């Protein structure tokens, strides 16, 4: 078996005349939750599209379960994509179908399972998102939060090995925000789904993540636990997390080597 | 009476009052158990999942339908050997008490 479901090694990406990523390397450990954070417009969505093989990197290797995606043939890529699901914010629901049929579409297209069971499954997945009573409603009849939540419910319908969420918590009240955080956590726990979460709702995503990566100035500036980041003195990391420049380090007393604390000698 | 079905990824066995499952309760492999649901739940008071390694949402829906069809016959059904991840999945979907024994 392979420890990192996604393994980016020395990846660079340039769009037109402007550089987006400069020789970055990160890992998405299998069965865990990885958060990817950073200032707006730095191309985190582009990073997710890179992992999904939708875009190709200029240089470097993107290993999915060991296989270099940019080096894969098209048929091989098509079959490997079946283990992935991506929720984009630009993506929209089918306007001609209601909420229920929108969430049922992936299941009817790839699940090939009995209609009573499919019905129960779509009802459960609507309950996980708080839209069960809105099954009949059309997308035009939906508010922003409801529509985003419906897109999310469709994104988790097939429960593949890897799910990538692009800002799953935006446009929601804080209680619904917590409900969605719980959704990602319990999905990962019960099914072993490897989750990559892109979010500027930093406390929320850090409350569930196993690993976190911060991106700035076309590179990776930090990674580690929430405790590690709270004790990181780097001005860019502090500027992003605290929102203010030249503020204090919240965890003022940094910690020593953890392996040495646990296993002295 | 004693029923036995085995496949590569899913097997089940009805001994007397207990239906015991083995393998993966996944959307691709669960179909045979759906097809013989009424036979599998006939005069059973217990479902044993001790030997089940994985249950996805489709498998959980199958499980709920089995519990429902079993009780319709007049049999309240107990659950045994349930992996904690199954109850986490039930928690995710807020399953009521009358649908799944805790």
């Amino acid at each position: 078996s392979v420890a990192n479901l996604v393994d980016m090694r020395d990846v660079s990406f340039t769009r037109g005349n402007r550089c987006i990523f400069d020789n970055i390397s990160l890992t998405v450990p299998r069965g865990k939750i990885t958060a990817i954070m950073g200032p707006s417009g730095i191309g985190k969505t582009t990073l997710l599209r890179l992992i999904g093989g939708q875009i190709a990197p200029d240089h470097g290797e993107i290993l999915f379960d060991g296989e270099n995606i940019p080096a894969m043939s098209r048929s091989r890529l098509y079959t490997v994509r079946k283990r992935m699901s991506m929720l984009f914010q630009s993506g929209a629901l089918f306007t001609d179908m209601n909420v229920f049929d929108n969430v049922a579409y992936p299941l009817r297209e790839h699940t090939q399972l009995p209609a009573p069971l499919l019905h129960s499954t779509v009802m459960m997945k609507l309950e996980a998102v708080g839209l069960r009573g809105a099954a009949k409603l059309m997308p035009s009849e939906l508010s922003g939060g409801m529509a985003r939540r419906a897109a999310l419910a469709r994104a988790i319908a097939l429960e593949p090995d890897l799910i990538m969420f692009d800002e799953p918590f935006v446009g929601q009240d804080p209680i619904t925000m917590g409900v969605l955080v719980k959704l990602i956590s319990e999905l990962n726990s019960a099914l072993g789904v490897t989750c990559v979460v892109v979010s500027h709702d930093v406390p929320e995503v850090l409350s569930i993540a196993d690993h976190a990566w911060i991106l700035a100035d076309k590179k990776i500036v930090a990674h580690g636990s929430a405790q590690a980041l709270q004790a990181n003195p780097d001005p860019r990391v502090r500027q992003f997390l605290d929102g203010i420049a030249d503020g204090p380090v919240p965890f003022r007393y940094p910690a020593g080597d953890y392996h040495a604390d646990l296993l002295p000698g | 009476e004693n029923l036995y079905f085995q496949s590569e990824s899913l097997s089940w066995m009805q001994t007397g009052d207990t239906l015991a499952l083995s393998g993966e309760l996944d959307q691709d492999v669960l179909l045979p158990l759906w097809e013989m649901r009424e036979e599998a739940v006939k005069g059973i008071t217990c479902i044993d999942l001790s030997r089940v390694s994985r249950v996805d949402t489709g498998g959980l829906a199958l499980l709920l339908h089995l519990i429902d069809l079993a009780k319709k016959q007049g049999n309240n059904v107990t659950l045994q050997g349930v992996n904690d991840k199954v109850y986490t999945l039930a928690k995710l979907y807020n399953l009521p008490a009358d649908v799944l024994p805790r």
